């Protein structure tokens, strides 16, 4: 259909540097990477530049109920920044950049379709964002073992690496701008 | 235009209710009838008038099941309700045949249809219906809370002008949903957390919550994920290494259970014997036997200054939020039983097929047949 | 050689011990002899052999005070210990005349010398010795823990397939050392925490830990402006801010006085069933009218816990902190292993409750008549 389009940390930093609205969507990958503190630091940084920053927490992101909540709470993220998908879905079209962090199954457009194994899962409309940046190490599939057409969309770009190492580099790249 | 029923639970220590007001309200807005036993919700602070204000009808037990097509229960229904069951009616709730043999046997005699919540399949369509996960989450959270309550030490590292105090060393033994939540809650509190499980997957998940995986000399797993049949020699070695790791802990939270079997022992007489006085074991597997040989189900014992607690219904302690989540689980499941207000059992549907323990007295679950 | 003596605490349900083995070893190494009653540290899980390994002599109670200059206690000494005291000896521990007036009265009669640990000045300089601070920290920690245990609701926010659990709204009324630690622990557990106190400093401290300060406005240092217009202001306002709360942790206390009634009946009647109250001030009456000291009751679905002696529940770390508080204080009592009280020091002047039997503390002296 489309294509995998890798992006450098520097390219992503420029995208975030000029974004007005940014949404972080963390998954299991953030947790494996224990990247919650760096992700919080990035969110702080963007905010101090007048960027409107939000987190969308999917109901089954990670590997236990409330997995993203316990980590984000640990990192010091404000409850008012954490949006659940009924409140944040209609907002995605006006989102300049959705930064997906170690998430896959919970941002897969296939769950809308009845044939797909992900049907039944509530849908997070990150594919309606103006630009998507997906952080994952490479070609690792999610829990459900299905490939993600999101990664192949025109407006999706892949930021390959370990979640925390990447975010660390993004912060440093952004501090230089 | 279906009528679904929800009884007051009877099992020892059960304070949960299968449906709460807000979820009952939506079922009624959805065009369904709801018969609720007098005071079924009081254990979860949901009074009789709350259900009336939701469009439900509060009636007597015995009258409860007349005209009823769906029985929604937390624990399996006693005899009196099994006798009250009508033709075509579906029982929905936890059943757990290994702990309720008689109630299951009785359910054949009436030839009732039952779908068991513990057999809700682990596929994406059934995630919102997964009652085990939601209830285990409550248990894991409270397991950590009780652990801190019973411990004579701080969980968190504390530094003050009086000096510096190390954080507690907590080990969660058995890392399912309950285990994971126990880890997470002990970790928030500031405890140094360690994780023991035979599955590499569980251990990775424990690491995704900041816990330190306890790694023994022999790995318990191989390619394909198959568990190693350990020799006696290899088995003597795992035990001795684990005995040592466990001996250095201030808290042990044990959660390991296996569907249909008594809980496996993870703390043996010799392991407990090597725990320092002051140590705390919170045994979540007590409801099916306990992972700790000292455990007395429902009690807090102390032997050699090792405080051992075996809680039997943690969900019933967190009754409000445990009930709320269970209600929603059942509500989401009612998708496959109700269509536009109508009794529409989708027997065809996998979730119904995988979880349907019985169809009118006929027992469909393989392992449930073997036991009975 | 200065001999320090440590008794087995005997007050109902007291499990703390004045010195723990590791502090004993610091004293012995510094030149001091140490005698410890047989079984003194069993409430805090320090067996006799541990004190022996630290260089102390484990003795029978009747023997404990032979030759000892310093008697270190958690709660005041019972009469059997009071009588066995040598001349020149100094008792060091909590005294608080109100729970133990007849034991204090007994001490002056024996003409003993005692330093009351609650009479340590509440200043930065003294915090290493401050037993009130350390033990209140323990109490505040365990308060939150109990609140969570008693609540039928999760503390933390959780986004799950079975819906979104909202965080518990927890209000800590009275933000001193206990309260602030109760804020930190409720916060660790994911609760949304609110903080009420009559003092703006306490409010700024609570903001700094991430609690939302309650809307004031009285200064009341240090029931002063509190009972200006007789505290109808306090009652009026929080009657609204309290109703939303899932948990109320109350710790407000005034020295030598009744503890303020922050929770009247008309107030508790607005609490939703399942609400939990943890009244730390139970020992001097309650902040809540429904509190039954040392018990959990439930009226109208409001679970009210009035814990007494939380420090005794956390016996290992309570004893440890307490022992360090005494060790640090003992620097004003010992010189290279010699009995050398610093009568001059302003911490000793503030806390010396009696000497040679004469009672030097005003409010206390008045109560002896
Ligand atoms: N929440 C629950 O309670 C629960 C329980 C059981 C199952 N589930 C199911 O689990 C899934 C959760 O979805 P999700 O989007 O959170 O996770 P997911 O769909 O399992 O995908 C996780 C992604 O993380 C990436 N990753 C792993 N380590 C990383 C690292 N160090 N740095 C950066 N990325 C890393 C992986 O790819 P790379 O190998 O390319 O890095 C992987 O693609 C859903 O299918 C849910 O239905 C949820
Ligand atoms: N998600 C799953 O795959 C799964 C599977 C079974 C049960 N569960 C449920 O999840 C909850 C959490 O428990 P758990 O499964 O995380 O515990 P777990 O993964 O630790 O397994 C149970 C115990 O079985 C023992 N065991 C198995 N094979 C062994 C061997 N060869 N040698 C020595 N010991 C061996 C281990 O000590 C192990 O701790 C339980 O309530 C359980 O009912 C989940
Ligand atoms: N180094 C330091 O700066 C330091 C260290 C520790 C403690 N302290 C100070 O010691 C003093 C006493 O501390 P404590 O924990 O023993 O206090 P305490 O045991 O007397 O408890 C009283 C706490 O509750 C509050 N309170 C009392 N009455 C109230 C009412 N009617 N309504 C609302 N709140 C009320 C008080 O303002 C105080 O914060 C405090 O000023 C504390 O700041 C200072
Ligand atoms: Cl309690």
């Amino acid at each position: 259909k489309g294509s995998l389009k890798p992006i450098d940390v520097e390219d992503a930093a420029v995208m975030l540097a000029y974004a007005g609205k940014v949404v972080f969507v963390p998954g299991y990958g953030m947790a494996l990477s224990q990247a919650q503190h760096k992700l919080k630091e990035l969110a702080d940084l963007l905010e101090a530049r007048g960027v409107e920053v939000k987190f969308a927490i999917h109901p089954v992101a990670g590997r236990m109920p409330g997995h993203m909540n316990v980590l984000l709470a640990e990192a010091g993220v404000d409850y008012d920044k954490l949006k659940d998908l009924e409140e944040i879905n209609p907002e995605f079209p006006t989102v300049d950049v959705a930064v997906v962090i170690g998430a896959n199954d919970v941002v897969n457009p296939a769950a809308r379709r009845p044939g797909s194994p992900l049907y039944g899962m509530p849908i997070l409309d990150v594919d309606k964002a103006k630009n998507v940046i997906v952080i994952k190490r490479g070609q690792g599939k999610g829990f459900a073992g299905v490939e993600n057409e999101l990664f192949y969309a025109e407006n999706t770009r892949m930021l390959y690496g370990d979640a925390q190492k990447v975010l660390t580099e993004l912060i440093q790249a952004l501090k230089r701008l | 235009m279906v009528t679904v029923a929800v009884p007051k639970e009877r099992a020892p220590g059960e304070r949960r209710v299968a449906l709460v007001p807000e979820v009952v309200a939506r079922l009624v807005k959805g065009g369904a009838r709801v018969r609720v036993e007098r005071g079924a919700g009081e254990g979860a602070y949901h009074p009789d008038e709350a259900y009336q204000e939701a469009g439900a009808e509060v009636v007597e037990r015995g009258e409860l099941l007349k005209g009823a097509h769906l029985l929604f229960t937390v624990q399996p229904p006693p005899e009196d309700l099994i006798q009250a069951l009508e033709p075509g009616a579906i029982v929905v709730g936890f059943v757990q045949p290994h702990k309720n043999l008689e109630l299951v046997r009785a359910l054949q005699a009436k030839k009732a249809t039952v779908i068991a919540m513990e057999l809700i399949p682990r596929i994406t369509r059934a995630q919102s219906m997964d009652a085990l996960s939601s209830q285990a989450t409550v248990a894991g959270y409270l397991a950590a809370i009780h652990a801190a309550r019973l411990s004579p030490r701080f969980f968190p590292m504390l530094t003050t002008a009086a000096g510096t105090i190390r954080p507690a060393k907590v080990m969660v033994m058995g890392v399912g949903v309950a285990g994971l939540m126990a880890i997470a809650t002990a970790k928030r509190l500031g405890a140094q957390v360690f994780a023991y499980d035979v599955r590499k997957a569980a251990l990775e998940q424990a690491l995704s919550l900041g816990a330190k995986p306890i790694e023994l000399p022999i790995s318990a797993e191989g390619e394909g994920g198959y568990a190693r049949e350990l020799t006696e020699e290899e088995k003597r070695i795992q035990h001795e290494a684990l005995r040592d790791h466990v001996a250095g802990m201030d808290v042990l939270i044990t959660t390991a259970q296996v569907p249909g079997r008594r809980a496996p022992i993870l703390l043996t007489e010799d392991m407990v014997e090597r725990l320092k006085p002051g140590t705390v074991v919170v045994d979540l597997a007590a409801e099916s036997g306990g992972n700790c040989v000292l455990t007395k189900p429902g009690e807090v014992v102390e032997v050699r200054g090792v405080r051992v607690y075996g809680p039997l219904n943690l969900p019933s302690e967190l009754s409000v939020h445990a009930s709320e989540m269970y209600a929603k689980n059942l509500y989401n499941l009612s998708s496959l039983l109700i269509e536009k207000g109508a009794f529409a059992p989708k027997w065809e549907d996998e979730i119904v097929r995988a979880a349907l323990l019985m169809k009118e007295g006929e027992v469909l679950h393989g392992p449930t047949k073997a036991l009975l």
